[PDB]
């Protein structure tokens, strides 16, 4: 998370260099000119990638990120009234914008949750964003 | 008019809310009525409603009869007395009262 | 389900902690089981476990039975009443109640 395309190019080059560097047993000092064996018979494995991700590459990202969430409605069951209310306040002004125009009811612009700390507030707020395919 | 003299102490910003709550309560049923009509089991071309049935063409009576149940007056009696008392802080044409010019 | 109806007043952020405390209590034993297996006295090739024995392949039952002992509800009863009282500060469809349109 936070990597950009150039950072991922750097990740690929460093993982390939780590796969070279583990093969110094054949890439020796006695063979200054490297034979054509390891030039085409070296494949990178997964822990090299995990090393290159872990040991290096700080991400150059600190600002916000826009995306669709991947949490689902059954991730937090129950609260059918709240689900019905959020469907009425989010889904219907975007899925059916003409019926809101038949008799002129304007949509509302926001709710205010309140409750005890840590009862899945953000995990409830992302669910309707995922369901509407909304950022 | 029957809705007029029932709401007695309601502010002007409170009864403008129930004519959107009734619209929301009718838009819910007009969305819901379209769910079963497309989710007809064995949706066959036989006996098909070629005309739009329009179950909720307009806001009916029981929408207001149900939307009224969530009504609440915003201003109390204790704060309208604050404005009555400030109206009394203006002297309000009080004092000597009627007098007449001599003849 | 037996773990569901036992935890009654637990917030959503408290029972998400015990499914990491149980993981920590099983990772401790899975680290510890590998200590004696490499620290076998006279570690000979005779009767060697060529297969991985895997003593803790998954979280067993007594890990949750022991991790539950450190559970604690975060929210009290005195502060959920604060939200019940704020819910009562909203007038909550109270007043006149049911009325009907004339016929």
């Amino acid at each position: 998370h936070g990597h950009v395309g150039a950072d991922l190019a750097a990740l690929c080059s460093e993982a390939a260099l780590q796969a070279i560097r583990k093969k110094m047993d054949l890439i020796d000092l006695e063979d200054e000119t490297i034979d054509a064996e390891v030039m085409n018979s070296l494949a990178v494995t997964m822990d090299d990638f995990r090393w290159a991700l872990s040991q290096s590459n700080p991400s150059a990202l600190r600002e916000t990120v826009v995306e669709v969430p991947q949490v689902t409605w059954e991730d937090i069951g129950g609260l059918e009234d709240v689900k019905r209310e959020l469907q009425e306040l989010v889904q219907y002004p975007v899925e059916h914008p003409d019926k809101f125009l038949k008799f002129g009811m304007t949509p509302s612009k926001g709710v205010l949750f309140y409750g005890p700390p840590g009862c899945g507030k953000t995990l409830l707020a992302k669910a309707i964003a995922n369901e509407c395919q909304a950022n | 008019e029957f809705l007029a003299k029932m709401t007695n102490g309601f502010s002007g910003a409170d009864l403008t809310e129930i004519c959107q709550r009734a619209c929301k309560l009718a838009i819910r049923e007009s969305i819901e009525s379209e769910i079963r009509r497309e989710r007809e089991r064995q949706t066959n071309p036989s006996a098909m409603e070629v005309e739009e049935d329009d179950p909720v063409p307009e806001i009916r009576r029981d929408h207001f009869e149900e939307a009224m149940r969530f009504a609440r007056r915003s201003v109390s009696d204790n704060d309208i007395r604050k404005y009555e008392m400030f109206a009394q802080t203006l002297q309000q044409s009080r004092g000597f009262g009627d007098f007449r010019f001599p003849s």
